[PDB]
């Protein structure tokens, strides 16, 4: 709660996060979700 | 008396993955007396034979807990700081 | 406070192959001070969170040697004191010895 910063802010969480990091990939310049290592599904909302 | 390297060598294959509190010692019987539901919960590796949770888990609702692996074996019992929404605020030690 | 199971489980991933002796102590340094060569040892399944070599163990002292302690190894894994030291040469006779964690 305050446009690459939200973005990155997100990402910054996402990779830190005890259980996501592991398992979700996020790349940013807009931002992009996609896998990670073996996990098969993911969703986004 | 094992030496450190064989603690880490231990602890790395014992690891849990969810946590339940029971209103009673569940270390007699660990089915009965859950008060709560599985909560994940998730270790660093070991380290001088400790491995210590990464994040501090949040329970919704007791005097106990019992741990459990993968495999539905609990693995560790015991009481909680008090009696009694419930914060956990651990680790595991072969000193 | 770990229940059976853990300790069953855990117990289980312990494979000490070898054992060796030591006239001085190997906890500080476990690398060092070898009086006898390896020799096998074999161990039991783990029940009640401890475990037990299945059978005698026969090691050949060499000559004018003291025995004082012994380090397992697989890398080394544990380390202890024997229950008397003894200048011999000869065989020094190790019965079971078990490994707990009670």
């Amino acid at each position: 709660t305050a446009a690459e910063n939200v973005l990155q802010q997100f990402k910054t969480q996402i990779e830190a996060d005890p259980t996501i990091k592991d398992k979700v990939s996020v790349n940013v310049t807009t931002m992009i979700i996609t896998k990670a290592g073996d996990n098969d599904f993911v969703k986004v909302t | 008396t094992l030496t450190i390297d064989g603690k880490n060598k231990i602890l790395a294959t014992l690891t849990p993955t969810t946590i339940i509190l029971h209103n009673v010692d569940p270390t007699a019987d660990p089915t009965a007396n859950k008060v709560t539901q599985p909560v994940a919960i998730y270790f660093s590796e070991p380290d001088n034979g400790l491995i210590a949770s990464e994040d501090t888990v949040n329970i919704t609702v007791v005097s106990h807990y019992s741990l459990w692996d993968a495999n539905d074996k609990c693995v560790a019992t015991g009481a909680l700081s008090k009696p009694q929404i419930y914060v956990i605020s651990v680790s595991v030690d072969l000193n």
